[PDB]
Parts: structure tokens; C-alpha cells; sequence
């Protein structure tokens, strides 16, 4: 042309674990060209773990994928960072929503062209199932086939009943999308609503949504401009680490939760809605675990919860 | 005439397997040979396992090697030993018999299948994507010589039709023109049904592979477009019999209608040389012969009496006799939800339902309740539907808007493979005899609000276009949600003001349930803590007065039920219909609403086990209605 | 010859209609018209076809029904009772009543 991983590796996942502060090293690995958006690196990372999945016979399935959604000024450098994060990810997709198919993330039934036969050809959002799904360009995304990311977001299935196929596919994936606002600016005086073009349940049920914002300063100015031309100036970044951790954490670790993260967590929420509805207590939940998974762990303690709640309100402050 | 002499050994060793096993002595073969005498069937299952046991596997790994060679001598043997012990099932009012094999160690999957496996026991697994109709295969031919007309029978056939040579008992010498006696010939059943592989065998990028399976005998229709399922078999090769020289001219030595592949002109490798053939080439493509199908992906007492055990009949009967039951079934209800009973009550009475009647001049009186529930956001209004729809049978999940053409109730499509206009199934429609559970009914389409304004209350679609006309069936109940116009609930506007539905819509609605949370530092402790019991024990943070099965159970048995209304209880819902008609005071009110009103009489009857209806259902009923109003 | 698909009310919901091919001889020609729905009793047989053999690739048979007996059920719900062929139709004690 043009798994199965060792025991060395174990021990060097092991001694590199045990590292001081991991939360920021893979915060910087991600994406080395991005300078500054550290905090959006963070919701990043802690995204690609995930909070642990559940499915008890009586209440059902309880999610355990997160969803973020980046939107903004027009012109800063979030199409790159989704870009950085589709390399990472073992199995993801990496398609914008401009147009397309109605049901192009999902199963659409076609003549198959070499043979006068039926296929069923399944979409990206079934293909990256298990993984993180990257969408770019979500505000032009039609009308009609949003309903069908809201049937995937909300019980994780895909139904298609065509051409005498009656069956049901699973979805199980992470959403990572990118927008752009209407003309040139994000006015902060007007709210989100008017600007990003869509529909309140939609961005409702994103678990983060970040902005981001460019304002005229000297200083900030100055430092992007030097870096991007040391950049183009020619004179503790792991390279495949992060794939090997990645799914070393997905596949054999599962944690669990401790009444040291009810005692927090429950008064963490009382004193949130001291309009925070019951959506923002099940999003602290995910975060936690998910950031249990990291600094490798097999139960959560306060650290986790700490750092999920402080960044679920650092995401409203903005 | 040469015989073998493996195929003996393998016959008597297959005879005393099944004449000897007896491992539960049971006799476990024999009894199901007697349930086979008893009930008159054609096939018979032998399990992997059970033979793995015997001999070693060296039984077994000689069956599996070559089925193909080995089945004429286990049919031999089978034949024996129901002659000894089942002579009854020798003789139809000859059963061609079949042996079904399951529960082999390993499975394959469709991209393992290579040429040196041919002639052996497998099983493979896939993803059914289209049948066929079931045909009727010649398996025994009869024929009569023209001139003689001596009869000849049993003449096997393999994969084209093939009629006797020598002919029978005199001089007579005749090598061709035969007669067949259609109705001598001993027929079977045949479909072919396409698979591919599954979505997780896919590669990342992969055009998916297909195969061609073939259902004989009892393994008929047994496999659905759509489903995922297990087939078990032998792996076969097909030739092209239209180079084999086909009696008639209609074949026409291989008439296409499509430009046949040039990347693979003269790479495909065809054999010459038989006679047969002549100058010709045949050329040969794999195929699977499956013998036994699984899937991996009544209102009537006396017969339901009938198949429940005595254990499970005596806690149903004492489940009945406690007077607390009503109050046990409304918290039996979502289990993994807090607060909202009335919720729970009025879907309950959904799944109950009513009575269904018909008037002698054939007017249909309807016996479906329809709920409505509304709120403000975080209320957990959908965590009903999907306990709904995971709880209920023949239930279906859907949204307001629909990326389907055939968005909610139906469409009309021409034929994917025929010459006829076809009409596609709305989410409506899949849910005949079951619950539609519709989220987001806010933003539905007018052409389809109008279209929803039959199926509610006469219960059919009914479509006049170009194509097809056709009068359909859509006898569903309804669950819907909606959330109030403005984005918040106004504790002083009606329900008419804060929703958007007009007065046709919302007066087929048997149910209306307000959902309102409120803000206060006591209740969301306890919603919270509730909340969050779960993620550490996913089992015992719930605990129901009944299970999910002993509830599904006393649904099916209470359904069977049908209450009639007595001589005081027409008197009293003539006075509440009066009353009620007095207080609105004619705008939301009409006959609609006495008749609802008699649908849950109904229900509550038969949530207490009883077939007769008290006052005291219909003062209930009038409060559940008067609550929503 | 008429071709008769399965009325959609009869068919599974969601699921792809089955057909056959029905013979009507004399005194049977142009009662049925293409777009009703009927009812039709008859005698069903088989037949040997070359081309069905050959695709297949098995000694397939082709079926087909003759027809003896034609109801129409066009627009009607009263089949659930009454008796005959047609039940608009009358008798001489009838038409004395
Ligand atoms: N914070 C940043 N760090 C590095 N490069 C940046 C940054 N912001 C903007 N850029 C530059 O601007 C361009 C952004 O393009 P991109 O973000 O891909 O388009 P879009 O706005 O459609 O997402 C990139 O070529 C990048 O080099
Ligand atoms: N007992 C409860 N009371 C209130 N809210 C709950 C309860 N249990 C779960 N929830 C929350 O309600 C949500 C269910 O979604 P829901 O609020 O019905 O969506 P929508 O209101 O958009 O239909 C879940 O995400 C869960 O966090
Ligand atoms: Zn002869």
C-alpha cells in the first residue's frame, strides 16, 4: 500500500498517568497550534473520555456522550480545532452540514449502481458510532433534516421504513458542531437567540455551548500576530500517546460515584438555582465521570466534581 | 451396484443417537417424535451440543464435514426409526421430512465464506434486506411415455427440469417427449431471500457484500425485510442452467437486458469439454441453502386462562382480590420518575382502554383514549413517552416535524421493482392497534393538522391522487406533548390561549394534563437528591409495588373484560352531561365529551376487574374531565 | 387477463404488496374494472416456464387462477353478513314486497 498493545506501553501509560497535572498537558497536546482558548481545549478533552454509560433493565439507557457546540465571531480558528479533534478520536466523521441528503447522517436506501440490486447504505452519524461526530457549518443545516439529529441526541436510534425495510440502527455518538452568526459581529447587547439562527430546543440540549469572542486589544493583538509569524518563520507534545490513552480509558475503565460527590453535588445544584433547569444537574454528572476517566481513576471524588462544576459556570458566564 | 460403506457407519450411528441420547432418561428425540405424531409435523431439530457429546465428535465433525454426501443416509436412518416406533408418521392423510440443525459452536460471518468450505454445515448471520414469493418447486417428477404411456415417477431432479431416458418395462424405444402428470409430482415451497452484512462487520469504508440465500420447506417467510437474523445451512454452488440447455426456446441462450461486466470477459474461469455443454462454458457463483432461521435483532379468558401456569394463575388471583390494587397500579406506572401521578393514572387508563361497538346500521363508535400533556421545559414529559413506548406494545416514537415524505400519515410512491403506484406508511399508520407517541406538537404542518382531523375520530386516511385511492387504517391512540405558545405557562390565560390548537384539534383530545414545576428551596433538594440515587445503584433505587412483567401481565388479563352500564349509571351521566353542558355555559362542550366520558367509565371498570359499572366510575370520570376544564 | 395486488387495508403496515395473474373466459370479461377492489373465486394451478427456471435457477413453477366467481367490495362495509353475489339485486317475491 502506498490494539494488541504491549506491556512496555502499559507501564509507560501507568508512569505518565501518574504525572503532577495531565489535565493541561493534553489541554496544550490537542491542538499546538491554537494559542490561548484553553478553556474550550478543556471541555474538549474532557469530551473525548466521556462520562461512563448505563443501561439498567427498568429506567433504560442513561446517556453518557457530551455534546459541545462552538459559536462566534466569524473569523477565529474553530474549524481548525475540529479538525485537530477528528484526528484524535479513533472512529469519527468529519462532514459539514451545509448541504447534502436529508438524511445523509443517517441510513438512506439506494439503487446500488454496479448491479441493478438493493443496498442499504448506513450515514456519518451510524458511522461514527462509539465515537466523536464533527459537524461543520451547522447553521446552514435544512430545516428538515434537523428533525433527524434531534431524534439522535434524544434516544441515540435511527428508524428507516422504505422500499419495505422496517428497521432501526443505533447512533451513540458525541456531537462536536461549529456555527457562524448572522453578519460580521457577535453584539454582546443581543442575545444569543437572534444571532446564531437556532432553534431553542437545539441549542438547549447541547450539554456546552462556548462562545467565542475577537475584541481590538493591543496586547492580545500583538501576541497572536508574534506567534503566527514565528509560525511562518523557519529557524511536551506526545504524538500517538493520546490515541493509545484515549482507548485504553474507553475500553476497560468504568467509574463509579460516591456519596463524597452527593454531598457536593446536590448543594452544588441547590445553590445553582438559588434558571438552571434539571438538564444542568445530569451535564455535571457527565463531566465528572468523564473527568474521573482522566487523572486514571476508578471512583470520583471531589476533584472531579469541583472541576466539572467550575467549568459548567465558567460556560455561563459566557 | 457400488455402496459405501462411511455412509453406513454414519446411518447406524445417527439411528442410535437418536434412539439412545434419552439425557434430560427422557427420551428426549423420541418424545418430540411423539409431539410430531400427536401434532402432525414435517421436520424434526437435532442440537450441536447434544451430538457433540457422543463418540467423541467423531459423529459430529464427520456430519459437519460433509453434509452434502452425509444427508441422504441420515434421512435413510430417520426413515427406519420412525417406521419402528411411529408408523403413523410414515404416510400423509410420504412426509418429506427435514432435519433442522442449531446451536453450532461458532459463527460466521458473510466475508468468510470461500470456496473450500462448500458442502459444509455452517451458520452465518445478517442483516435481511429483501424476499421473495413462495413458489412451488418440483421435487418428485411423474411422467408418461407418449406412446407406451407408461408411468414413471420418482425421478429426481437437481437444477433444471430433467425428464426420464430409458424408458420402463417393454421394447418400446423412446429417448425424449414425455408428459409430466402435474398432478402425480410431489411439490415443496422455495424463496430466496437477499442479506448483507451487519453495520458493525462494515469497514470504515466498505460497499457491503451480499449473498443469496435460499428457505425450503417449513422455513418459509420465516425471515423479514429489515431484521437482523441467524440463518444455519449448507454452502452450495450454483451453475447457470441456461447454458445447460434448457428444453424451451425461451431462454433464448441468455438474453440480457444490461451490458454484462468487460473487466470480467474471459477472467471469470469457465470449464469445457462435457457434452452437455458443447462448445459452451459453464461457469459456477456460491449460494447458501438454510435449514434453520433464528433472529438475533386475544380478547378471549378462557383461552388466556389457558396458557399462563398454575403459579403464575394463583398470584394473578390473589393479586385481583386485594381492594389496593388500583392504588398499587398508578405507582406501578414509570418507576424511574418522581411527582406527577395523575400522569401516571391517565396513562394507565390509555393502555387500559375502552370498548369498541358497532351499531346495527354500521356506524363505528370509537374506543381510543387520546392524551395531551403540557409544560414548561425540564418537567419530564419525555421520560413518559419513551417509558411508553419501551412499555407498550405495537408502539411507535415520532416528532412534529418528519424528514419522511410520508410525514405522519401516508404518502403514495411508485414501485422500487414493479409497475404499479405503492403507498408508504406514516407514523401513524405503524401504530394500528398500538400507542403513537408524538413529541414537539407544536410545530406539525397544516397539511398534515388537517389531515389528522379523520384519523382521530373515524380512525381511517383516505387519499384520492393520480396514482392509487384507498381508504386506510389507522386505529391508534394518541400521547402527544406539547409546550405552551411564548415559552413559559401563564398561571391566569386558559389552556386555549396559551396553546396554539384549534377548537376541532382540541376537542378530540380525551385528556388534557397541565405539568407545571416551581421553584422553591425544599422541592428541588428532594428532586435532585432523587435524581442523583441513580448512577451509584441502578437497581434498588427504585422500588415498584410490581415488577414489569407481573404489570403486563394484569394489563393483557384486565383487557379481556368488557363492562356493560347499568340502570342507575345511565341516569347519572345524563345528569353530569346536564350539569357540565350548564357550567360551560355550547363552545367546548359536546356530545364528544359524554361519549369520552363513557370511554373512561369503561376503563376504570376495567382497571378493577369488574363487569359492571357503579356511579362511583362515572363521579370519577367526571372529576378527571372536570380537573382538565 | 387481469393482474390483482393485495388491497392495502389487507397488507401489514410498512410492508411490499403481493400479486397474481387471473384468467377470466366468457360471459366474465369487463366486469371487473382496473382500480376496484373484488373478490374473486376460482381454481389455482400451476405451470412450467422456461425463463422462471432460468433466473432462479431451480425447477420453479409459475401459478395462476382461473377465475369462476366475481364480488365487488368497492365502497361496501355490509360484508360482514348478507349472502350472494350481488346484494343489490332482487327477486320476484321481493319486488311483489
Ligand atoms: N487563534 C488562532 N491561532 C492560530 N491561527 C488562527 C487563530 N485564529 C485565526 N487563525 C488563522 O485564521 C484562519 C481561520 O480559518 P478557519 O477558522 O478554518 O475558517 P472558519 O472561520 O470558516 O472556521 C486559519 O488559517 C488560521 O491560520
Ligand atoms: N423525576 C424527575 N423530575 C423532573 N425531571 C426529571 C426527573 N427525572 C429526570 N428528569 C430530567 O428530565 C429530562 C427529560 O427530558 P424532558 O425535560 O422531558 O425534555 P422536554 O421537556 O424537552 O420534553 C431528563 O434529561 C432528566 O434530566
Ligand atoms: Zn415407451
Amino acid at each position: 500500500k502506498v490494539r494488541q498493545i504491549t506491556d512496555q506501553d502499559l507501564a509507560k501509560i501507568r508512569e505518565v498517568a501518574a504525572r503532577e497535572d495531565l489535565y493541561s498537558l493534553l489541554a496544550r497536546s490537542i491542538a499546538p497550534s491554537i494559542y490561548e482558548l484553553e478553556d474550550v481545549k478543556k471541555g474538549i478533552l474532557l469530551q473525548l473520555f466521556g462520562g461512563t454509560n448505563k443501561t439498567f433493565t427498568k429506567g433504560g439507557r442513561y446517556r453518557g456522550d457530551i455534546n459541545i457546540l462552538l459559536c462566534g465571531d466569524p473569523s477565529t480558528s474553530k474549524s481548525q480545532i475540529l479538525q485537530y479533534v477528528h484526528k484524535i478520536t479513533p472512529r469519527g466523521v468529519y462532514t459539514s452540514g451545509k448541504g447534502s441528503s436529508a438524511v445523509g447522517l443517517t441510513a438512506y436506501i439506494t439503487r446500488d449502481v454496479d448491479t441493478k440490486q438493493l443496498v442499504l447504505e448506513s450515514g456519518a452519524l451510524v458511522l461514527s458510532d462509539g465515537g466523536v461526530c464533527c459537524i461543520d457549518e451547522f447553521d446552514k443545516m435544512s430545516d428538515s433534516t434537523r428533525s433527524v439529529l434531534h431524534e439522535v441526541m434524544e434516544q441515540q436510534t435511527i428508524s428507516i421504513a422504505k422500499a419495505g425495510i422496517i428497521t432501526t440502527l443505533n447512533a451513540r455518538s458525541s456531537i462536536l458542531a461549529s456555527a457562524n452568526p448572522i453578519g460580521s459581529r457577535y453584539n454582546p447587547n443581543l442575545p444569543v437567540t437572534e444571532n446564531i439562527d437556532l432553534p431553542p430546543p437545539l441549542l438547549s440540549r447541547f450539554d456546552l455551548v462556548y462562545l467565542v469572542l475577537d475584541k481590538v486589544d493591543e496586547k492580545n493583538d500583538r501576541e497572536l500576530a508574534k506567534h503566527l509569524t514565528n509560525l511562518y518563520l523557519e529557524d511536551v507534545l506526545p504524538v500517538e500517546f493520546l490515541t493509545m490513552y484515549i482507548s485504553y480509558a474507553k475500553e476497560h475503565i468504568h467509574p463509579i460515584i460516591t456519596e463524597a460527590a452527593k454531598t457536593e453535588l446536590v448543594r452544588a445544584y441547590v445553590g445553582m438555582r438559588k434558571t438552571a433547569t434539571t438538564r444542568q444537574l445530569e451535564s455535571m454528572i457527565r463531566l465528572a465521570e468523564a473527568h474521573a476517566k482522566m487523572k486514571l481513576k476508578n471512583v470520583v471524588e471531589l476533584e472531579d466534581v469541583q472541576e466539572a462544576v467550575r467549568l459548567i459556570r465558567s460556560a455561563i458566564k459566557d | 451396484k457400488v455402496d459405501d460403506v462411511t455412509g453406513e457407519k454414519v446411518r447406524e450411528a445417527f439411528e442410535q443417537f437418536l434412539e439412545d441420547f434419552s439425557v434430560q432418561v427422557e427420551k428426549v428425540y423420541r418424545a418430540q417424535i411423539e409431539f410430531m405424531k400427536i401434532y402432525d409435523l414435517n421436520t424434526i431439530y437435532i442440537d450441536y451440543q447434544h451430538l457433540s457429546m457422543r463418540e467423541n465428535g467423531a459423529l459430529a465433525m464427520a456430519i459437519s464435514e460433509q453434509y452434502y454426501r452425509f444427508l441422504p443416509f441420515l434421512q435413510k436412518g430417520l426413515r427406519r426409526v420412525v417406521r419402528k416406533y411411529a408408523p403413523e408418521l410414515l404416510n400423509t392423510s410420504e412426509r418429506v421430512f427435514q432435519i433442522s440443525f442449531f446451536n453450532l459452536p461458532t459463527v460466521h460471518r458473510i466475508r468468510d465464506i470461500r470456496s473450500e468450505k462448500i458442502g459444509s454445515l455452517l451458520s452465518i448471520s445478517g442483516t435481511v434486506t429483501r424476499t421473495s414469493e413462495v413458489r412451488p418447486e418440483l421435487y418428485k417428477a411423474s411422467f408418461t411415455c407418449d406412446m407406451c404411456r407408461a408411468i414413471v415417477d420418482n425421478v429426481e431432479q437437481s437444477f433444471k427440469y430433467t425428464e426420464p431416458t430409458f424408458c420402463p418395462n417393454p421394447s418400446c424405444e423412446n429417448r425424449a417427449f414425455w408428459t409430466l402428470n402435474v398432478t402425480r409430482s410431489r411439490f415443496l415451497d422455495w424463496q430466496k431471500v437477499r442479506i448483507q452484512e451487519n453495520a458493525n462487520e462494515i469497514p470504515t469504508g466498505s460497499m457491503p457484500r451480499t449473498l443469496d440465500v435460499i428457505l425450503r420447506g417449513d422455513s418459509v417467510e420465516r425471515a423479514k425485510p429489515g431484521d437482523r437474523c441467524k440463518f444455519t445451512g449448507v454452502e452450495i454452488v450454483v451453475p447457470d442452467v441456461t447454458q445447460l440447455g434448457l428444453p424451451g426456446v425461451k431462454p433464448s441462450s441468455t438474453l440480457d437486458t444490461r451490458g454484462i461486466s468487460k473487466t470480467t470477459e474471459g477472467l471469470n474461469s469457465g470449464v469445457t469439454g462435457l457434452r452437455s455443454l458443447g462448445v459452451r462454458d459453464l461457469t459456477y457463483k456460491i449460494s447458501f441453502l438454510a435449514c434453520h432461521v433464528i433472529s438475533i435483532g386475544e380478547r378471549d379468558q378462557e383461552v388466556f386462562l389457558n396458557s399462563l401456569s398454575s403459579d403464575e394463575i394463583n398470584e394473578l388471583k390473589e393479586m385481583v382480590k386485594d381492594e389496593h390494587i388500583y392504588d398499587k397500579l398508578v405507582r406501578s406506572i414509570a418507576p424511574a420518575v418522581f411527582g406527577h401521578e395523575a400522569v401516571k393514572k391517565g396513562i394507565l387508563l390509555q393502555m387500559l382502554g375502552g370498548v369498541h361497538k358497532s351499531t346495527v346500521e354500521g356506524i363505528k363508535l370509537r374506543g381510543d383514549i387520546n392524551i395531551c400533556v403540557v409544560g414548561d421545559p425540564s418537567t419530564s414529559k419525555s421520560q413518559f413517552l419513551k417509558y411508553v413506548v419501551g412499555f407498550a406494545p405495537r408502539s411507535v416514537y415520532t416528532s412534529g416535524k418528519a424528514s419522511s415524505a410520508a410525514g405522519l400519515t401516508a404518502a403514495v410512491v411508485r414501485d422500487e421493482e414493479g409497475g404499479d403506484y405503492t403507498i408508504e406508511a406514516g407514523a401513524l399508520m405503524l401504530a394500528d392497534n398500538g400507542i403513537c407517541c408524538i413529541d414537539e406538537f407544536d410545530k406539525m404542518d397544516i397539511s398534515d393538522q388537517v389531515a389528522i382531523h379523520e384519523a382521530m375520530e373515524q380512525q381511517t386516511i383516505s387519499i384520492a391522487k393520480a396514482g392509487i385511492h384507498a381508504t386506510l387504517n389507522a386505529r391508534t391512540s394518541i400521547l402527544a406533548a406539547a409546550n405552551p405558545v411564548g415559552g413559559r405557562y401563564n398561571r391566569k390565560l386558559s389552556l386555549r390561549g396559551n396553546l396554539n390548537m384549534t377548537a376541532p384539534i382540541m376537542s378530540r383530545f380525551d385528556l388534557f394534563f397541565v405539568i407545571l414545576d416551581d421553584c422553591n428551596e425544599k422541592i428541588d433538594t428532594e428532586l435532585a437528591s432523587h435524581i442523583v440515587d441513580l448512577h451509584m445503584k441502578r437497581d434498588e433505587a427504585i422500588e415498584p409495588p410490581f415488577s414489569a412483567e407481573q404489570l403486563r401481565r394484569y394489563i393483557k388479563y384486565a383487557r379481556t373484560f368488557k363492562p356493560i352500564l347499568t340502570k342507575e349509571a345511565r341516569s347519572y351521566l345524563v345528569e353530569k352531561y346536564k350539569e357540565l353542558r350548564k357550567d360551560d355555559a355550547s363552545y367546548r362542550i359536546t356530545v364528544r365529551q359524554l361519549e369520552s366520558m363513557i370511554r373512561l367509565s369503561e376503563a376504570i371498570a376495567r382497571a378493577n376487574c369488574v363487569d359492571e359499572i357503579t356511579p362511583s366510575f362515572i363521579a370519577e370520570a367526571y372529576d378527571l374531565l372536570r380537573q382538565s376544564i | 387477463r387481469v393482474t390483482l395486488q393485495e388491497a392495502p387495508g389487507t397488507v401489514p403496515p410498512g410492508r411490499l404488496p403481493r400479486h397474481r395473474e387471473v384468467i377470466l373466459l366468457a360471459d366474465l370479461v369487463d366486469v371487473s374494472k382496473p382500480g376496484e377492489e373484488v373478490e374473486v373465486t376460482g381454481i389455482y394451478k400451476n405451470n412450467y416456464d422456461g425463463n422462471l427456471n432460468a433466473k432462479n435457477g431451480f425447477p420453479v413453477f409459475a401459478t395462476i387462477i382461473e377465475a369462476n366467481s366475481i364480488k365487488r367490495r368497492e365502497g361496501n362495509t355490509a360484508n360482514e353478513g348478507e349472502e350472494g353475489l350481488d346484494v343489490f339485486s332482487w327477486t320476484e317475491e321481493e319486488e311483489r314486497e
